């Protein structure tokens, strides 16, 4: 659904460029045939003296065709299978999206979410075109990050507050896991620990690196608990409904 | 003729059948192995299995076509 959404010339180029390319084999192999056929007899007849000398130069132009048609589906299906990857990477998050939603699922009876919803709210962020945003790079970064709101304001409201703030907390970590880097993460990952108190690490900083995360360090060594929860909803730059 | 030469090298190009008959074998070997073992497992596992045989035929070394498509063989 993704690919289709974002770029479905590439999808319909694939498949007639197939279908013709196996019309213009059989068709080929139907023209060698007759071509085999009348060249068992003698000398042949008007049809095949001389005009199917002219049909083929015509199955020249045809096996031309074939070869050029075949060098255009080379140049465009390894194109193809080399800009799957990003749809690849955001199928790899969704599938963690979805496994936490059973996690919380599994934890009450009313926390439930099925694959139904799931696929309407990822046709939903694309059919919704969100105005002038900020500069995520590349497509694939911005419908990711699209997902991940729109996943959020979604299937938020399903939960109660202080479920409402694990779901955040634990989307913006493995949002953050992979698109930032490993200082990033093992940052967040120490603060959380501090956070807890039956596990915790070793209080770090890091200066002018990430520059929320002191802003994070601020809250916290404040004993400002709440501001530190929400947080991750603040900087998740969503709406809750 | 002229035409009959430049059908020659076209009828000479049987190099493609001749290199589809070394891939024969393996290809035949991973469609046997999909109708059979892979009726009950789902896509991860059916992608795990499918990359565990190529391997398994790469340890063995017998040719097997690269872009292999179930689907298009059959």
């Amino acid at each position: 659904i993704t690919l289709t959404e974002e770029n479905a010339e590439m999808q319909r180029k694939r498949e007639d460029l197939i279908k013709l390319n196996t019309e213009y084999k059989l068709k080929l192999k139907n023209l060698e045939k007759r071509l085999l056929e009348e060249l068992n007899n003698s000398q042949g007849n008007m049809l095949e003296n001389d005009e199917l000398m002219v049909t083929l130069n015509n199955l020249k132009k045809e096996a031309m065709n074939i070869e050029k048609k075949l060098s255009e589906s080379e140049e465009f299906f390894p194109q193809f299978d080399n800009l799957v990857e990003e749809y690849s990477i955001i199928g790899k998050h969704s599938v963690k999206i979805f496994s936490m939603l059973e996690k919380f699922g599994q934890f009450h009876w009313f926390y439930g979410i099925s694959i139904g919803q799931f696929l309407s709210c990822f046709k939903r962020v694309f059919i919704k075109k969100s105005r002038e945003t900020r500069a995520a790079r590349t497509r694939v970064d911005e419908i990711l990050w699209l997902l991940y709101q729109e996943v959020y304001c979604q299937f938020s409201t399903a939960l109660d507050k202080k479920f409402k703030m694990i779901m955040a907390m634990t989307m913006f970590c493995l949002y953050k896991f992979d698109i930032e880097s490993e200082q990033y993460k093992e940052a967040v990952l120490t603060m959380i620990g501090v956070l807890s108190e039956s596990s915790d690490g070793v209080p770090k900083l890091t200066v002018d690196t990430n520059n929320d995360l002191r802003y994070l360090w601020d809250y916290v060594t404040t004993k400002s608990y709440i501001s530190a929860l929400n947080w991750f909803k603040n900087e998740f730059f969503v709406d809750e409904w | 003729k002229s035409l009959t030469f430049e059908k020659e090298r076209w009828l000479n190009t049987t190099k493609q059948f001749s290199k589809t008959s070394q891939e024969l074998i393996g290809n035949c070997i991973i469609s046997s192995i999909y109708e059979t073992y892979f009726g009950h497992l789902n896509e991860r596992e059916r992608a795990d299995m499918l990359v565990i045989l190529k391997r398994l035929l790469g340890k063995f070394a017998v040719k097997y076509d690269v872009n292999y498509r179930f689907i298009d063989y059959l």
